[PDB]
């Protein structure tokens, strides 16, 4: 049967992006063409492979990550880039085979006073290694003295609020992004696009 | 986008307490792991941190302003204020109020406050004559007047190349002084008129000055 | 109570030069930095934060380094949108401080200045207040002198200067200098000059007037 | 043996549109990606556009985005550039590729010819030609105040080969193009010998002879 | 995107001479790396693709090595035909195909003397209202030469426009015209017209003038 994209770029609501969402995708047979012409994507750029090519290779695994950022931070999403995004939250491997898109959803996730559900980790300690997924909450030390769960001064609640509202720059605006990794192993591949 | 908007009179006698106000627009004062904090700059100085506050948390201010500065939050309205007793000309700066946190990320436009006793003076416009002794420089001098600004043009907009007109002085006396020149060929000074257009609108002072070589 | 010290005070570099300015601290405050910039007459914009993190939205030719005391800020191709005053600040204990600024000036040719002096206006006089005026046109660097010499005695402490902002056609900056004196101050000598000392002048400029001349 | 061969290039006012196409032959040309790819005067290559083997899918870049559009005949095996809202930052060669197709990724292994677009408002004027008279001496010819690119300049009919130097054409705030051709001869023929320094400008129709003694 | 910074930006070798060309990204491209040849006038030709493989047809003088970040194009031995630019080419990002600056080489020749002829504006051209004054460069090595425009002393910044030729077939000399433009009320205004030549085969700036 066909592999469910659909449920992930058509999803009604989207994961903040320091606990991105990921759908392990196998066994079973992908339409990728048709699926990706629809040019309703304001960002499409891919590593490793051509767009084109998908629908004669095989891969063990596909894997469809997604979450929400800001206009100015869909640069960060791509192999070897730098900053609060590709740091704290979402980090892709110097060696990245696959694609990232990513399409204008300020319809979906802005709203008239501001949506503040989607959080971003602004400080932590170490970058992420790549495909990490930090979903911690633990106060962060940015001064000598520890934090020991009390927060204040540098004490700080390591996520921040997006709030998104519908008239701020493109820069401000929410942005739906979508990460398809090709994972080739040496085992019997399931994922096959035609 | 976190939006600060802030308000209040740029005009505050000495000893009296200078009050301002931020209205938030871009994130909601109580739902954001946000201090909010006023930094102040002195003119061609460098910034003050002068204090923060959480919503409920707690407050954090410069220990050199402890005494004299007052932050609250309003959250019914969406507002935090700041409230400076006893001011003196020395805290005539620009206040920005601050979305702050480690950095200081989200920043008011800047309102402009100036310290002083003085009520509306217009300016006085002296000529600066040019003098005898391929280039020859002219001017107007506005001065003794409050509060800003003026504006200065030359043959009512008609010259514009070579013109300086330098920031205004605050003079000890509670009163700017500004001048305004202009560098022309010394061979137009007897055949070519130049006069010096001041206007200071909080005065309703509109003056031509025409500025002539110096008579032995 | 941490220091911010930056270096240098003031530098002047070119389009697509490489830039960095220092930031040093009085004590160890580990990686808690933020850098900022300033337009003039705007308000203050931030760059990076924990030395090395760079607001989303910041152009990518910024970047920071360091820890403990020491800091770095570095521009790799400079850019015309990128001459302004940069300043940086710790986060590290209570009393937030900043550092003094760091101006990014235009680098063109040096200039020397135009000089020229006014004697005060006879309509001025009849007030009380007399005011000598000063003009240094179009020069470069900013760094000038203007000293005030009343009978050959150095004044201080009674003039006051202005600096235009960088002209954006010849990158070129000017000064004013207003000596006040009171009207029986002015009558009690006769010399008044103003001596220029600036890098494109072999040496010092002296323009002068005799009181009633 | 690959053959690449592209048309529909020339002169274009801004906001425009231009199609441009590229005939392949000597290769299965319905089961390779095609590029574009294109170069501004002087400067380096740039990747326009990328179709697929059946033209179902297209990318580009996004200097082009929303304002060019890819596409190919199989039938024809031929590729199409419908370029609109043509700026002057266009102004390149355009070349089309093949895609190589021996790995994952793409890359080129043949490429056409190139054919130029030049964007500009300014009409097709012919030149203006001037004459620069002169131990050896130097003389030469002036062709100022010409649009477009390019003029063809040479010296007694393309018999005089040795010591001829013509110079690249440079854009003058103007509009139009400025080029210099120089030839320098032997000081003891000058009276004797005749210069003419033959000048063409097929975008005109202008075909200027001037002659050339000190 | 990718930026490919190629190093040196031009070279000069002989035939014979074994030829290295630097391409370095500013993030690693793991081995999607590909070299092409540019002749003036020319299309592109691909030499190497995947960094290290052979183009079908190309010759085996050409290879190519590297990984990550740094990458290296070398010709073993130069042949008069190889002459030309070499653009490196990454394809890590597909979809942002970006080429590098190009290295252009040259042939290496002995430091050659310009030698410096200025020409008046015709008598035809002034009664248009252009006045166009210029000074050529004729025959020399390398590239690099300085022409400053001095019209009584005065430096003419912002107002001509410098052109130089390709390296010539015989002697692979170099030639640069600079043409001063400015309008007859800005010509009579002024008497001295000079051009000065600052070259590696000179010493001192060159002067060449006339009179009316
Ligand atoms: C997403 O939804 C649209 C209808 O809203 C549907 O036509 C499309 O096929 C869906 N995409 C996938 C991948 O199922």
């Amino acid at each position: 049967n066909l592999c469910p994209f659909g449920e992930v770029f058509n999803a009604t609501r989207f994961a903040s992006v320091y606990a991105w969402n990921r759908k392990r995708i196998s066994n079973c047979v992908a339409d990728y063409s048709v699926l990706y012409n629809s040019a309703s994507f304001s960002t499409f750029k891919c590593y490793g492979v051509s767009p084109t090519k998908l629908n004669d290779l095989c891969f063990t695994n596909v894997y469809a990550d997604s979450f929400v950022i800001r206009g100015d931070e869909v640069r960060q999403i791509a192999p070897g880039q730098t900053g609060k995004i590709a740091d704290y939250n979402y980090k892709l491997p110097d060696d990245f085979t696959g694609c990232v898109i990513a399409w204008n959803s300020n319809n979906l996730d802005s709203k008239v006073g501001g949506n503040y559900n989607y959080r971003y980790r602004l400080f932590r300690k170490s970058n992420l290694k790549p495909f990490e997924r930090d979903i911690s909450t633990e106060i962060y030390q940015a001064g000598s003295k520890p934090c020991n769960g009390v927060e204040g001064f540098n004490c700080y609640f390591p996520l921040q609020s997006y709030g998104f509202q519908p008239t701020n720059g493109v820069g401000y605006q929410p942005y739906r992004v979508v990460v398809l990794s090709f994972e080739l192993l040496h085992a019997p591949a399931t994922v096959c696009g035609k | 986008q976190v939006q600060l908007q802030e308000s209040g009179p740029g005009l505050v006698k000495p000893s009296e307490t200078l009050s301002l106000t931020c209205t938030v627009s871009g994130g909601s004062i109580s739902s954001s792991n946000y201090y909010w904090g006023w930094i102040r700059q002195p003119p061609g100085k460098g910034l003050e941190w002068i204090g923060s506050i959480y919503y409920s948390g707690s407050s954090y201010y410069s220990p050199s302003l402890k005494s004299r500065v007052t932050i609250s939050v309003d959250t019914s309205k969406s507002q935090f204020s700041l409230k400076l007793s006893s001011v003196t000309a020395a805290d005539t700066a620009v206040y920005y109020c601050a979305s702050t946190l480690g950095a200081t990320f989200y920043w008011g436009q800047g309102t402009l406050v100036t310290v002083s006793s003085a009520s509306t003076k217009g300016p006085s416009v002296f000529p600066l004559a040019p003098s005898s002794k391929g280039t020859a420089a002219l001017g107007c001098l506005v001065k003794d007047y409050f509060p800003e600004p003026v504006t200065v043009s030359w043959n009512s907009g008609a010259l514009t190349s070579g013109v300086h007109t330098f920031p205004a002085v605050l003079q000890s006396s509670g009163l700017y002084s500004l001048s305004s020149v202009v560098t022309v060929p010394s061979s137009s000074l007897g055949t070519q008129t130049y006069i010096c257009n001041v206007n200071h609108k909080p005065s309703n002072t509109k003056v031509d000055k025409r500025v002539e070589p110096k008579s032995c | 109570d941490i220091q911010l010290t930056q270096s240098p005070s003031s530098l002047s570099a070119s389009v697509g030069d490489k830039v960095t300015i220092t930031c040093r601290a009085s004590q160890g405050i580990s990686n808690s930095l933020a850098w900022y910039q300033q337009n003039p007459g705007k308000a203050p914009k931030l760059l990076l934060y924990t030395a090395s993190t760079l607001e989303s939205g910041v152009p990518s030719r910024f970047s920071g380094s360091g820890s403990g005391t020491d800091f770095t800020l570095t521009i790799s191709s400079l850019q015309p949108e990128d001459f302004a005053t940069y300043y940086c600040q710790q986060y590290y204990d209570t009393w937030y401080t900043f550092g003094q600024g760091t101006k990014v000036d235009i680098k063109r040719t040096v200039a020397a200045p135009s000089v020229f002096i006014f004697p005060p206006s006879d309509e001025q006089l009849k007030s009380g207040t007399a005011s000598v005026v000063c003009l240094l046109n179009n020069f470069y660097p900013r760094e000038a002198k203007v000293q005030w010499k009343v009978d050959n005695a150095l004044q201080s402490g009674n003039s006051q200067e202005s600096v235009t902002e960088q002209d954006s056609k010849d990158s070129t900056y000017s000064l004013s200098s207003t000596l006040t004196l009171s009207k029986a101050d002015y009558e009690k000598h006769k010399v008044y000059a103003c001596e220029v000392t600036h890098q494109g002048l072999s040496s010092p400029v002296t323009k002068s007037f005799n009181r009633g001349e």
